[PDB]
This record gives structure tokens, C-alpha cells and sequence, in this order.
């Protein structure tokens, strides 16, 4: 009767699990979150889509009637922390290769960035210490923003030239593209130090002398490795097109802006109405108000533009859109140099890059020579309105979590100072493409969502979790 | 026996069997103090919960150890891992015992003297003893042959005032009844097929859901063969049960077969004996859940639709592409005729026991027990997309919102294998010395348990209806699992006895388990009990009134180990659980392992339960009045558990020893015989139970709260350090400092409070049974009531009928616009908080949402009161007079009529379910609630007995 | 707590 | 010299008795084989248990026999690939195999 | 027949 049989036979011996067996989990973990349920609720906050009339999965997100106990990101918080960040901790204990350590430190620093953009605040200094501290302190967002850029710097300065020896499904061991992914996150985290006016001299200094370099990535920074079978698809399509039925219809701010500009990206992810064959977005949080004004039979799903799921089954999860990357440059060219001609061809390259990804290559002329021509852009702020509002389009169906983030920092697109009910009662008032505060709005202060709730799993077991606050209160870098 | 020092009940086979349940425990429901017995559902084959003195294990293992002769008997349970989308329960280890083979059962309720069975006895013991060979007249053949019927016990109470529609307006395709008040006018309904539409008068049909159900039916046959001599005995039995339940078709099916052969032979000082049993079952379950399951699909019918008018699939409007509604539900007849959820089990268990008496006082006993099972699950669903999507309204016409997305078919199969060995080597010594009596018993126990399974699944069926692993063009999924646990122990039990008046018992035991850390495997636990038959020293007359008077007291401990593999770290094949799906490796061609999310420990110490108990037992006048009372105070301490941890620590849970979970209680039995002539007798029985659950501490380092079962962003049931186990938290309406419900200024609907509130616990406040047995000559009449009151339980059945507009509650205010009575508006700019009388109504248009969310209670409304009074069983039995059995081969004949689960009466707040339901199994997490579990049933049957 | 449910259709 | 001596222990136990109306037989057998091929890869473990009985009462006799058998085999696989014996036969006559 | 068969190495 041997009693020494308590090593679990269902899992490998801990020696045999090496750094190359753990590392691919880090990106897939991060992707399953930020390309899944985070990406999801960010698409509502950025106002790309809206709850379908005849179903009800996401009423609470459209109308901002959710609270901390709704657990609107408790899955993703478990995934990014107990999944990606712990595995990244283990890779960093199991390999000495500076290249692999660089590539994990970026992936790790990306996760903290995403959690900070959600709760402005994240455990960091003391996270991932297990039973030596079950109750991590929650760092202010910029001890960790300055922390993880301090990491990416240090792991970059450790590169000795040797290659990567762990399976890399983002870049395929191409350390050149990790160079550009790290600088690209430097570009986006530097800009927010600026537009939050924290050491705004030093970080404009650095955004000048990192666009200096063009030492960025090529292509898109993604995880494209999905098959349309089971447990292998895009997380967002998986959740919303096999686990649920269709709950997403196109929202009024996006659909009108793209009709306004005669955009042909209008059709990529968005269907004509099943009733009249036109493009109709639903005003934010206006699901229930529209069937009250129009009637039940007259605001079904056939009267609003559905979100086409068919292009998403295998579709990649993006962490950094190329079209976004050059939109960020185009804004530092127009603001911190003043190099109009250079800005113009960063902008034009963000649009051309997007047009190609949606299968409309060769038709960027329809935006680059028309309403959104850089010719008609009078003011400096008129150009940036063009930069930002074509950024906002570029991230639709690509990276919703950033699209909402950058909406808060530049605060363009802006809150149409008109209520949903007015815009309903006469459309001519609404400037196409600016945001409508939800018709039904559960935020006592009114306005647009600025901050996800804190994880209830953190609320319950971690006493040092900041006290819940309404969605109305900005993340540290949103100052306007 | 009955020199015992703690609470114990004994039931005879005749009582066990008289109810004619297929199961051995369910006829005892509500009939024994401290022994809570529920059935998970009236679905044929389902499991049974038996819980002694409340929940002590938070990790879901609270059933008593079953011990058949006395070899511990496997009690595993087979039930759905996912109660929310595919709930089903295929049975419980003990459901295998043939009721007709039971001679006596004796429930040990105390956890203070368990050295004879070790740890698993802290939850109680059900000691069963089987019939042996007996010399009787004439041949030794007993035949039992029964027939039984099922009928629905209680359907939710429906409004019949508003028909098909939404927002208050008529539609032609709703899954609900928020339409207008019935006209008797003619109004189209259903999808349109061949440019034709159905058209019928717009009026209620209040029996549409009731007509849906058939009458359950079940037949049974058991035979036994019996004989003995002065040296040996032999018993062989066979039982058989076939049930097809209340639900239309074969979908609700249970078939049981047992065969047993027990025997002994004595020769000189040595006796050898053996018991070998085979058990076969075949279950079919009509799965529950929130998807396309029968019942969910069935309750989402408008009150004006004729549900039985949907069975004929030769009417095209009932085929899946034209079924009258598209909203996440299907024709219930299609589901039950075309889905597959089936289980088969073969099982062998047996004992070998050898006794050797030597040197006047000693006895050597070797006992070996084996219990091995192989069970096989097979589940299929059709590829609805390939069959029905193109060209149909439901259909291509609904796009991404069709019920057929992405219902592309699925089939899986699992074979599981269990095997338990138990070995007992004991020597017993018994000598009277003067008036004293001494009995000592030292023994060795060894035990080994093993389960394994292998699982395979294919999705996207090429041929849309054939359920085979060949029928997919996509990747298969394969899973495999094994666990192995071992334990040896030494024990000793000294019982002393003076003049048949004082009894004293001392037990000691020390175990070594394989599931504890290597440097801390051994745990020790003693006990002590005392009995004092103080009747034996009363007056000569005063002891003519008191037939019997015993007082008893026990103090003792019971150690316990952990579940398998909770010490070392683990790396899992990396997988990410996202809402309503996964993203798992391999991708794409690469495999990956991830640090597992439950941090393990080598710090763990053994579990230890300490219990004190006093009891009193007295009988009066011929045993014409009798009572037993007991008081217990039990503390399960340091139980090993995966305690929720903040994932930012890098793990979602850590394995540690908890604090104390205490259950204190009163157990009261009271019987009396008002009338006992020689031809007539009337007996009355009243048993009463009150348990007080309190978690005393969960390690505060990790908070003092861990979820037991919960919905993400919804009602969850916890264990919290100051409270009983099973505290629910649910959303409640915000209220201002004077108690009025704050309401949105524009909608009229309640506003959520910032936190969930506490809203009750799972525990009954008390439980009691009242029963009476009439005997006149050879007629008997038994009647037993079961009373459980207190505590709360989640019920999707109420949740869906509120959301549907079918519940009677939703016809409130005759669905005219309304202001929530005593509502206010919160008026707050920045920092100044003020409340104003609410003026906003809730529109006709929005009344559906008000009720869909739960009225002013919000989601806490779907915690229902778990209380009921139930006519548990009635049995009318007639032994035929032996004089009419003389020209017959028959030695005896008894015909019997019985009814079970006959009526249920519940508080007014609950017009929806029989509270005796679940979708999460027969243990702790079962108490969370039912998730549109199938409606419980009313049973009634005959039985014919014949002795030869 | 873990598990997740969907709303209905209407 | 590559081969070992196989070794095998066995243990059988039976119990019987009768009366003039009944009989009872119960038996146990165990067999543990580890064959001549080096290591535990030749392995056969057999366990059987059986219990049979009869009882006559008048003109009626009922008897039953119920038997359980357990077995665990380990085979040293044969054939043309990287099998043991194929690997063993393809050895030069000067090569020491036990080295 | 059926079933292949490989030459050896040398
Ligand atoms: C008078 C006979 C007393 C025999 C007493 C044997 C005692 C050892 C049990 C033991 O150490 O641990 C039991 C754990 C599981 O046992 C097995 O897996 C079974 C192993 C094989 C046992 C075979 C027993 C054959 C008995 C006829
Ligand atoms: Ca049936
Ligand atoms: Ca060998
Ligand atoms: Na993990």
C-alpha cells in the first residue's frame, strides 16, 4: 500500500515544463481578454455598436446601468493576472536569453497598460507574489506606467544580439518587430503623459526623439492563429456568435459619420437593414426609447443595421494597429513639430493602411480627395480633428479597447451637447460622428463611460482594493 | 447494541420497502431526526441527497458513509458539470441497493465514535444489513411485482389575461405574453409558410402547459430465493425496474437490474461467508438549461398558444424553420425526439468475510470489500444549421440571431471506471468478569480508491443527424483523467458494561492518508461515550410507569484528509475561459502549458471534527409513549479547501486549512399508541430537527468570503465567516435614508444599489415529520407528512415566467401605467444628495422590463422561500388472511397501494416550484437553486407480494 | 462567482 | 547473457462445506509473473475470486455461481521496427550486449 | 498479401 502517489498524474512533472512551453500562453491569454470581453464593452463605450432590438445580452452596458457587482471584466482580470502575468513571471524565472526576456517584458507591460486604462489603478509593485502576499496593494496608474516603461527600457538594454528560442505567434522570433512593438507602446504611453500634463516637457521631448527614428513595427501587431472550429476562434466572435446569438447592431455615431463621408468601409462588418437596404445606427442606450416612440413592429432588428459576424470567425486579435501607429505619428507631426507635409503623409498612410486591411485597397481616394481631404483642413485643430476621427474609424472591428482609450485622451470625437431624445426628434441638429451620451444613462453625473468597475474578485478577497467609484470618474490620464 | 452513547435510528426492511421506491433512502424522507433527505428531481434515475447534522464540508462531500455488510459502498454521483446549459443527473452510488434486500438499516448520526470506519464517518453512517437465509415454510421464494404512475405535481401559476406580444402590443412571433388583453378576436400568429399564415381566436388556453405532460409509468419485478440449515444460509435475489416518466416520449427513462447472491457456512470454530452483487442501469435524461432544452423551450410559450398542437411535424408550421417563434427556443417535441443524453452503468461489488473463534473469548475477522464500476455517457445534438438555416424564416431570415447559430451539431462519449478496495483485519475479545462485561477490539484498515475516465467529442456533424465520432470534418477533442488515493489505519474500541445498566465505550484510531503532505500524513483521533439505563434503579411501582429510561453522552474527534493532488504545483495545458466559450491550445500547431490557478501547499495539517452530544430516551406504559431527544455541538476544523484568492496574486485560489464550521442542533422523536386492542392499533409519531449552521472563520488573509456557487454578475451563494453556510447575495433596489426605493427620473424603473445585499441563507430553520400508522387485523394505513421551513433558494422557473409575462404576478395593476408605490428620485449634482417624490410612471411599453428584472426587489426577487409542507407518502396494505391460502401454493399474499410526493403546500410568496429541486447535484452546491429543473412529480402505485 | 447566463429574446 | 531468469509466485485459497441440503464453495487465486526479458516489461498479474452455492428445499433447487477476474499484462512488443528483439538480433557477434 | 515489410540497414 504505497502512500507516495500524490503527484498529479494528469499534469507533467514540473521539471519538464520549460520556458518555451509556457511563453506562448502569454499572448493568447492577453488576446483572449482584450480581443474578447474587454474589446466587447469598449465597442459600446466608443459607440461603434449597440444592443440589437430583439435580444438583451448587453442592455446594461449600453445604458451604463451596470455596477461593480455586475462583474463586467472579472473574467478578463482573472485571465490577464492569474494567466498571462503569472506565466510571464515564470518565463522570466526559467530562461536567461535576453531576447525572450525582452519579448515577455513587452507582453507583460502591455497587460498592465490595459488594466490601467480600465481602472486607472492596478496592483503592480506587489502583484504575483502568491501566498507571501495574497492582498496586493493597488498602485497608482503611473507608478506602473513609469514602472513598465522602465522595464521595457531595461530589458531592451540587455539585448546581446542572440536570437529568440521560444515559439512566437506574433512575430515569429523577429526581434526587429519586437523593437517596433516596444517603441510603439512607448509612443502611445508617452502621448498620454502629455495630454495628462505629467512631466509634459520630458515626454514631448521623447515623442520628438522616438518618431525621429521610424524604429516602429511593420504590418500589424496581432495574434492571427485562429481556426473556425471549437475553442479556436477569435474570442469576440466565439463569445458573441456561437455562445450567444447576435446582440450587436451598428451605432448611430459611426454609421452616420461613415455615410457622411461616403466611406466604403461602411460595408466592412456592417449590413444594410433587412427592411429598406440602408444604413441605420441606433442611438446609444436608445434600444427601449425607440420602440416606445416608433412602436414594437417598427423597431425590430430589420429596422437597424446588424453587425456582420461572418468576417470574424478566424479574424486576428490586434494589439497595435498599423493604421493607428501612423495616426499617432501624424498627430505628433502636426502638434510637436510643425511639419505639415510630413503629417499629411502619415495621415494618408493611416487611411491607406486601413483601407487595405478591410479589402478596399485602391479606394482610399474616396476619403483622401473628398470630405476628409487634408486640403480642406483649415485650422491646426481641423487637421487633428481629421487625424483623430479617422483614427476612431480605423480601430472599429480591430482594437476597440484602444479606440475607447484614445477617445478619452484626445476627447475627440466629442460629446454632442445634444441629448439622444433631441437627435431623435430632428436629425439635422446632429453633427455626424460625434458621440451621444446614452439615452437611458445610469451614471448619476451623466456623460460618457470613463472607467470600468473594479473586479469583484478583487473587491471580495483583496482588502486593499480602492473603493468603488461611479463610471463617470476619469482614469488618471483623462483630464478633460 | 443500544448500549450506544449517541443518537441512532433503526428502520426495518418492511418499512424501507413498503413505499416501493426504486431507491432505499427516498422513502425515509422526512422521517428521521437529523437526517435530511431530498431527491434532486423527479426525473427517473436522479440522485438523492442525505445530509446528517448539516453541511460540514464546504468542498462538496457531505453524504454519510454507506456500509453494507459492513463493507463501505461506493456513493459516487454522476451529474452535469454545467447545470446552466446542460443540466442532468444520472444517479447516486447508493441508488443501486435493492430495497427488497434490506433487513435493517441503522443511521449512526454521531461523529464522536467513528474508529470502526475512519474519516468518512464524520458525515454519518448508514449501516445496512441484508436479509440472510432463514428456514420457513415452504420453498423460500418471495416475489414482488409493482406498477406505478407519475403525474405533474405543481406547475407555476400563470396569468391568463394577456396573450402573445411585447411592450403591451400584439406580435405574431413572441416567446412571451406581454400582448393585449384577450379579445376573442381573430389574430394571425406564427411564421408564414407558402404565403399562408395560421389564424385563430385570441383567447387564453390555461391548460396548454399542463396538457403537454403525459402520465409517467413504471413497472417492477423482484424475486428472491432463501434457505438455511443449522450450519449455513443462502440468499439470492433479482430486481428489475423500468420507468418512462411524465415528459412526452422515451426521453425520461431509467432501467435498473440487480442480482445478488449472499451466503455463509459455519464449520467448527471457522465461519466463511461471501456477498456478490451486480447492478446495471440505463438512464435517459431530458436535459435542462438556458439554451434549447425542453423545459426552457416549454415555459417560453405565449399563454394563447396550444402546445400540444405543435407535436405533429407533418404540419409545416411546427417544423424547426417555421416554428412560431425564433427567440432562443425550439419546438419541445423536436428537442425530445432528436437530442440524445444517455447513460449506462455496469457495477460489481462484493465482500468476503472469514470469522475464526479461538480460546473461549477471542474472535478473528478478516473482511475484504471490492466495488468496481464502468459507466458510459453518450450525448448528441443535431446540426441545426445544416438542416434548417437556409431559406427559412427562423432561419436565414434571422441572420446572426437565429437559434441555429452556431448550432452545428455535437456528439461526445465518455467511459468512466471506478474501483474501491477495502480491507479489515480485526481481533475481538469478550469476557464477562463478575457483573462487569468487557469487549475489546483492535483492527487494521486499508483502503484504495481509483477513478479514471476518457472522453472524446466531435463538433460540426457532416451528416447532421448521425451521432458518431466519424461524422465530423473538424478536429476532435479528447480528455483523459485519473486519480488514485490510499489509506491505512489502526484502531481500537473498548466497551465496558456493569449490570446491564452502565455502558462505557472508548475508541482510538490513527490513520495515514496518501493525500496529505509527506511529512504530515498521520492523524489520530479518540472518542468516549457513556450510557446509563437509570430505569434499572427505580421504585418497584415507579418503574411500572417507566418502561425504559436511558441517558447518554459522547465527546470525541474524527480526523480527515484532503482530496487528491492538492499539495504540489501543477502546469496545465494552457486554456483561457472567456464568456460563453474558450480559447485553448494547441494554436496553431503549437502546444503550451500554463501555471495552474490553484496554488498548492505543503503546510496543510489534517482535518479534525470535534463533537459533544447528550441525549435522553424514555418509554412509558408498555412502550405506549416514547421519546428520544439529543443535543449536539459539532466543530469541523481545518478542513482542506481551495479558498478563493485575488487573481492579482497570480492564483485564483490557495489550498489551506479553514477554521471551524459548526452545526449545533436538537433532534426530537416522540411516539405513542393511543389505541392498542388486539385487532386494532393506532400509532402517532412526531420527529423534530433544528440545526444552526455557522461558519466561524475563513482565513482572513484571503478575505473572509469565498464563492460556493454563483452566476457572474448575478445571484451568488457564499460562505462568509460570521454566517451560516450558504449566504446568498443578490441585487437590491437602492433606498434613501428613510426606506423608499429610489427610481430613475425618466424610465420609472428601480435603480440598483451599489452593493448586493444579503438575502437569506440555504438552511431550513427547522424540519419536522408527523406520521400515523393504523393497523386493523391485517389492513395497514400509513400517512406521513414532511415539513421543512425557512431559508431561501434561487429559482430560474420564477425568473423565466417573470421575464415571459406568464407568471400571475406580472398581471399586477392590470398592466396599466404605474408609479412604483413610495418611490423617490435621487437628485445629486456633484456632492449634494437630495430626494424628491417620484412623478415618472413606468409605461405600458416598459412594464415587461420592470417584471423581467424582478419588480422592486430586482434580482433578489428570484430567491424563493424554500419552505414546504408535503404529504410525503401514504401506503394502504392488506395481508390476505392465511386461511384463504390453504388450497394455494402461497404462504402469504399482500397487496399494497401507495402514493408518494402526493401534495405540496408552500407559502404564498412561492407559486412556482416544488422547492425540492436542483440542477447542481445532491450536495452543497445543490442548495444554490434550480435552473429550470424539470417539474417535480406525483407518484402512486400498486404492489403485489407473494411468498412461496 | 463563475458561471454565466444569457438574456432572452423579445 | 542478455536474458534474465523469469520468476513467478502464485497463491490459491479455497473454502468449502456442505450439508445434506446445501453446498458452498469460495475460492481466491493470485498469480504474479515477471518473465525472462530484462525489466518488468514481461508482466502478468492474475487475480480471481469466485463463490458458488446451492440449496435444495423440497422439489426446488436454486444455485448460483458468481466469479470476478482481474488481469494486468505488460508486453515487450515484437516486430520489425524499434522493437526489443529485432534490436537484439541485429547485433554483431563481437558486441557484448550486457555492456 | 497485404501488410508491408522493410529491408534492414547495412
Ligand atoms: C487472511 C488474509 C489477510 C490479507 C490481508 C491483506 C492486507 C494488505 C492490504 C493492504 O496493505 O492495503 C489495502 C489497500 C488496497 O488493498 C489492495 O489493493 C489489495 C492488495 C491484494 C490483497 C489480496 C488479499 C487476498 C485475501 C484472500
Ligand atoms: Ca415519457
Ligand atoms: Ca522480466
Ligand atoms: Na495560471
Amino acid at each position: 500500500c504505497d502512500l507516495n502517489i500524490n503527484d498529479d498524474p494528469n499534469y507533467p512533472m514540473n521539471d519538464q515544463v520549460t520556458a518555451d512551453l509556457i511563453f506562448p500562453s502569454i499572448s493568447a491569454s492577453i488576446a483572449s481578454a482584450v480581443g474578447g470581453e474587454i474589446y466587447n464593452y469598449a465597442g459600446f463605450f466608443a459607440q461603434y455598436y449597440e444592443q440589437k432590438p430583439e435580444s438583451n445580452q448587453y442592455n446594461t452596458l449600453c445604458e451604463y446601468t451596470f455596477t461593480e457587482s455586475s462583474q463586467q471584466m472579472d473574467y478578463s482580470y482573472r485571465i490577464l493576472f492569474a494567466g498571462a502575468l503569472e506565466d510571464a513571471k515564470q518565463v522570466l524565472e526559467k530562461t536567461t536569453n535576453p531576447a525572450d526576456r525582452f519579448a515577455t517584458t513587452i507582453l507583460r507591460a502591455y497587460a498592465f497598460q490595459i488594466m490601467v486604462d480600465n481602472t486607472s489603478d492596478s496592483p503592480y509593485s506587489e502583484a504575483l507574489q502568491g501566498n507571501a502576499n495574497a492582498t496586493p496593494k493597488w498602485d497608482t496608474g503611473e507608478t506602473v506606467y513609469k514602472g513598465i516603461l522602465g522595464e521595457i527600457d531595461a530589458a531592451e538594454a540587455a539585448l546581446d544580439g542572440s536570437g529568440m528560442d521560444v515559439p512566437d505567434l506574433i512575430f515569429n522570433k523577429n526581434i526587429a518587430q519586437w523593437k517596433g512593438f516596444a517603441n510603439a507602446l512607448r509612443l502611445r504611453m508617452y502621448l498620454r503623459f502629455i495630454d495628462a500634463n505629467i512631466d509634459a516637457a520630458s515626454y514631448t521631448e521623447k515623442v520628438k526623439t522616438l518618431v525621429q527614428n521610424n524604429e516602429f513595427f511593420t504590418g500589424d501587431v496581432k495574434l492571427d492563429c485562429f481556426l473556425d472550429e471549437t475553442d479556436k476562434r477569435n474570442p469576440w466572435y466565439n463569445t458573441n456568435a456561437v455562445g450567444l446569438t447576435g446582440n450587436h447592431c451598428a451605432a448611430y455615431p459611426l454609421v452616420s459619420y461613415l455615410s457622411s463621408t461616403g466611406d466604403p468601409r461602411i460595408a466592412y462588418g456592417i449590413s444594410k437593414t433587412d427592411a429598406d437596404g440602408k444604413y441605420v445606427g441606433q442611438l446609444p442606450g436608445g434600444k427601449t426609447h425607440m420602440q416606445s416612440i416608433l412602436g414594437t413592429d417598427n423597431w425590430k432588428n430589420k429596422n437597424v443595421s446588424a453587425i456582420d459576424y461572418s468576417i470574424g470567425a478566424t479574424k486576428p486579435v490586434y494589439f497595435f494597429t498599423q493604421a493607428e501607429l501612423q495616426f499617432l505619428i501624424a498627430e505628433v507631426y502636426a502638434r510637436f513639430h510643425n511639419d505639415d507635409a510630413n503629417a499629411k503623409s502619415a495621415y494618408e498612410a493611416g487611411v491607406t493602411a486601413d483601407f487595405a486591411v478591410r479589402g478596399f485597397a485602391g479606394q482610399e481616394n474616396t476619403i483622401l480627395e473628398g470630405a476628409c481631404a487634408w486640403s480642406a483642413a483649415s485650422t491646426q485643430a481641423d487637421k487633428l480633428n481629421l487625424i483623430y476621427m479617422q483614427k476612431w474609424v480605423s480601430l472599429f472591428y480591430m482594437d476597440h479597447m484602444e479606440a475607447w482609450s484614445e477617445i478619452r485622451r484626445t476627447d475627440c470625437p466629442k460629446l454632442s451637447s445634444y441629448s439622444a431624445a433631441q437627435i431623435q426628434a430632428s436629425e439635422s441638429v446632429y453633427t455626424p460622428g460625434e458621440l451621444v451620451a446614452p439615452w437611458t444613462n445610469g451614471l448619476e453625473a451623466g456623460g460618457l463611460m470613463k472607467r470600468m468597475t473594479y473586479p469583484l474578485s478583487a473587491r471580495q478577497q483583496n482588502v486593499n482594493t480602492p473603493a468603488g467609484v461611479p463610471g463617470s470618474t476619469p482614469v488618471w490620464w483623462d483630464i478633460k | 447494541e443500544k448500549a450506544l452513547g449517541y443518537a441512532a435510528t433503526s428502520v426495518g426492511g418492511e418499512k424501507i420497502a413498503e413505499s416501493r421506491t426504486s431507491d432505499v433512502m427516498s422513502s425515509l424522507a422526512g422521517k428521521i431526526a437529523g437526517v435530511q433527505i431530498s431527491s434532486t428531481s423527479s426525473d427517473p434515475g436522479a440522485s438523492n441527497s442525505v445530509i446528517i447534522r448539516g453541511v460540514s464540508s464546504l468542498s462538496g462531500t457531505n453524504q454519510p458513509l454507506y456500509v453494507v455488510d459492513g463493507v463501505p459502498l461506493n456513493n459516487s454521483t454522476v451529474y452535469s458539470t454545467d447545470g446552466l446549459n446542460s443540466g442532468y443527473d444520472f444517479g447516486n452510488g447508493a441508488n443501486a441497493i435493492n430495497p427488497d434486500d434490506v433487513a435493517n438499516m441503522t443511521i449512526l448520526k454521531g461523529a464522536a465514535a467513528t474508529a470502526l470506519y475512519g474519516s468518512r464517518a464524520a458525515n454519518g453512517v448508514v449501516m445496512i444489513t441484508t436479509k440472510s437465509g432463514r428456514k420457513e415454510k415452504g420453498v423460500g421464494i418471495e416475489y414482488n411485482g409493482g406498477v406505478q404512475w407519475s403525474t405533474v405535481l405543481r406547475l407555476p401559476e400563470f396569468q391568463n389575461e394577456f396573450g402573445m406580444g411585447w411592450n403591451g402590443n400584439h406580435t405574431e412571433l413572441e416567446n412571451g405574453s406581454w400582448g393585449p388583453r384577450f379579445d376573442g378576436s381573430m389574430q394571425l400568429w406564427g411564421n408564414v409558410y407558402n404565403n399562408s399564415q395560421k389564424l385563430k381566436p385570441y383567447v387564453a388556453m390555461p391548460d396548454n402547459i399542463k396538457d403537454f405532460f403525459d402520465a409517467g409509468f413504471r413497472y417492477s419485478n423482484s424475486l428472491s430465493f432463501n434457505g438455511a440449515t443449522d450450519k449455513s444460509d443462502y440468499y439470492v435475489s433479482f430486481s428489475q425496474i423500468s420507468d418512462d416518466g411524465m415528459i412526452p416520449t422515451d426521453a425520461d427513462s431509467y432501467d435498473k437490474y440487480t442480482f445478488s447472491a449472499r451466503g455463509s457456512h459455519k464449520a467448527g470454530a471457522l465461519t466463511f461467508s461471501s456477498s456478490l452483487n451486480y447492478a446495471y442501469q440505463k438512464n435517459n435524461f431530458a436535459t435542462t438549461g438556458q439554451g434549447l432544452s425542453m423545459l426552457n423551450s416549454l415555459y417560453q410559450t405565449p399563454r394563447d398558444i396550444s402546445i400540444i398542437g405543435l407535436e405533429d411535424q407533418n404540419d409545416p408550421f411546427n417544423t424547426p424553420g417555421y416554428y412560431y417563434t425564433p427567440y432562443g427556443v425550439m419546438n419541445p417535441y423536436y428537442i425530445l425526439n432528436n437530442y440524445l443524453n444517455e447513460y449506462e452503468s455496469e457495477r460489481f461489488y462484493g465482500k468476503f468475510q472469514l470469522d475464526y473463534e479461538f480460546l473461549k473469548y477471542f474472535k478473528f475477522t478478516y473482511r475484504m470489500g471490492l466495488d468496481t464500476t464502468t459507466g458510459q455517457s453518450d450525448k448528441g445534438k443535431p446540426n441545426l444549421y445544416a438542416l434548417y438555416y437556409e431559406g427559412t424564416p427562423n432561419g436565414e431570415g434571422q441572420g446572426s440571431s437565429s437559434p441555429f447559430s452556431g448550432e452545428t451539431g455535437q456528439y461526445s462519449e465518455q467511459i468512466t471506471r471506478r474501483r474501491e478496495i477495502n480491507q479489515d483485519i480485526m481481533v475481538n475479545f469478550n469476557m464477562p468478569v463478575n457483573d462487569f462485561n468487557i469487549n475489546a477490539l483492535v483492527g487494521f484498515n486499508g483502503n484504495e480508491r481509483k477513478v479514471s475516465y476518457q472522453y472524446s467529442e466531435v463538433n460540426d456533424l457532416t451528416i447532421p443527424t448521425w451521432f458518431n465520432l466519424k461524422n465530423s470534418g473538424k478536429t476532435p477533442i479528447v480528455e483523459q483523467h485519473m486519480e488514485l488515493r490510499r489509506l491505512m489505519g489502526v484502531f481500537g474500541q473498548f466497551e465496558g458494561s456493569w449490570k446491564n445498566m452502565l455502558y462505557l465505550t472508548v475508541t482510538a484510531r490513527n490513520d495515514w492518508s496518501s493525500t496529505l503532505p509527506k511529512e504530515n500524513r498521520s492523524f489520530f483521533y479518540p472518542g468516549i461515550t457513556g450510557s446509563f439505563i437509570f430505569s434499572e434503579l427505580l421504585n418497584d411501582n415507579l418503574q411500572d410507569v417507566i418502561t425504559f429510561g436511558k441517558i447518554r453522552a459522547s465527546w470525541g474527534k474524527t480526523g480527515n484528509d484532503a482530496d487528491v493532488y492538492m499539495v504540489n504545483p501543477v502546469y496545465a495545458q494552457s486554456s483561457n475561459r472567456i464568456p460563453f466559450g474558450s480559447l485553448t491550445f494547441p494554436l496553431g500547431g503549437v502546444n503550451a502549458y500554463s501555471a495552474g490557478n490553484v496554488l498548492g501547499s505543503n503546510t496543510l495539517s489534517p482535518e479534525m471534527t470535534t463533537e459533544s452530544e447528550v441525549g435522553l430516551n424514555m418509554a412509558f406504559f408498555k412502550n405506549r409513549l416514547s421519546f428520544d431527544v439529543s443535543y449536539y455541538n459539532r466543530n469541523t476544523d481545518k478542513q482542506i479547501f481551495s479558498l478563493a484568492m485575488d487573481p492579482a496574486s497570480g492564483y485564483t485560489a490557495q489550498n489551506m486549512n479553514l477554521g471551524k464550521i459548526r452545526n449545533r442542533g436538537i433532534e426530537l422523536l416522540i411516539s405513542g399508541t393511543p389505541i392498542r386492542t388486539k385487532d386494532f392499533s393506532w400509532e402517532l409519531t412526531w420527529n423534530f430537527t433544528k440545526n444552526w449552521s455557522k461558519v466561524i472563520s475563513l482565513p482572513e488573509e484571503l478575505g473572509g468570503i469565498t464563492t460556493i456557487y454563483g452566476l457572474n454578475g448575478g445571484t451568488s451563494m457564499y460562505a462568509i465567516t460570521g454566517m451560516p453556510v450558504g449566504v446568498f447575495k443578490a441585487q437590491v433596489a437602492e433606498r434613501d435614508p428613510q426606506g423608499r426605493i429610489v427610481v430613475n427620473s425618466s424610465t420609472g424603473l428601480p435603480v440598483e444599489a451599489s452593493e448586493f445585499g444579503i438575502c437569506g441563507d440555504m438552511n431550513n430553520k427547522y424540519q419536522m415529520g408527523v406520521s400515523t400508522n393504523l393497523k386493523y387485523k391485517g389492513i395497514s394505513l400509513g400517512i406521513d407528512f414532511d415539513i421543512r421551513q425557512g431559508g431561501v433558494m434561487y429559482s430560474r422557473t420564477k425568473d423565466i415566467n417573470y421575464f415571459t409575462g406568464n407568471a400571475i404576478q406580472t398581471a399586477y395593476n392590470d398592466r396599466n401605467p404605474l408609479i412604483v408605490p413610495n418611490s423617490v428620485n435621487k437628485i445629486v449634482n456633484g456632492e449634494n444628495v437630495t430626494y424628491v417624490e417620484n412623478t415618472t410612471p413606468i409605461t405600458s411599453s416598459n412594464i415587461y422590463k420592470y417584471w423581467g428584472d424582478g419588480g422592486s426587489d430586482m434580482g433578489s426577487c428570484f430567491l424563493v422561500d424554500k419552505s414546504y409542507v408535503k404529504l410525503r407518502s401514504v401506503v394502504l396494505g392488506w395481508d390476505l388472511p392465511k386461511r384463504w391460502l390453504a388450497k394455494t401454493p402461497f404462504q402469504a399474499v399482500k397487496v399494497s397501494a401507495y402514493g408518494n410526493n402526493l401534495f405540496v403546500w408552500t407559502p404564498s410568496s412561492n407559486t412556482f416550484i416544488d422547492p425540492e429541486m436542483t440542477s447542481f447535484g445532491n450536495d452543497l452546491e445543490g442548495n444554490y437553486g434550480e435552473y429550470t429543473a424539470n417539474p417535480s412529480s406525483r407518484r402512486f402505485g400498486f404492489n403485489l407480494m407473494v411468498k412461496f | 462567482g463563475g458561471g454565466g447566463g444569457g438574456g432572452g429574446g423579445g
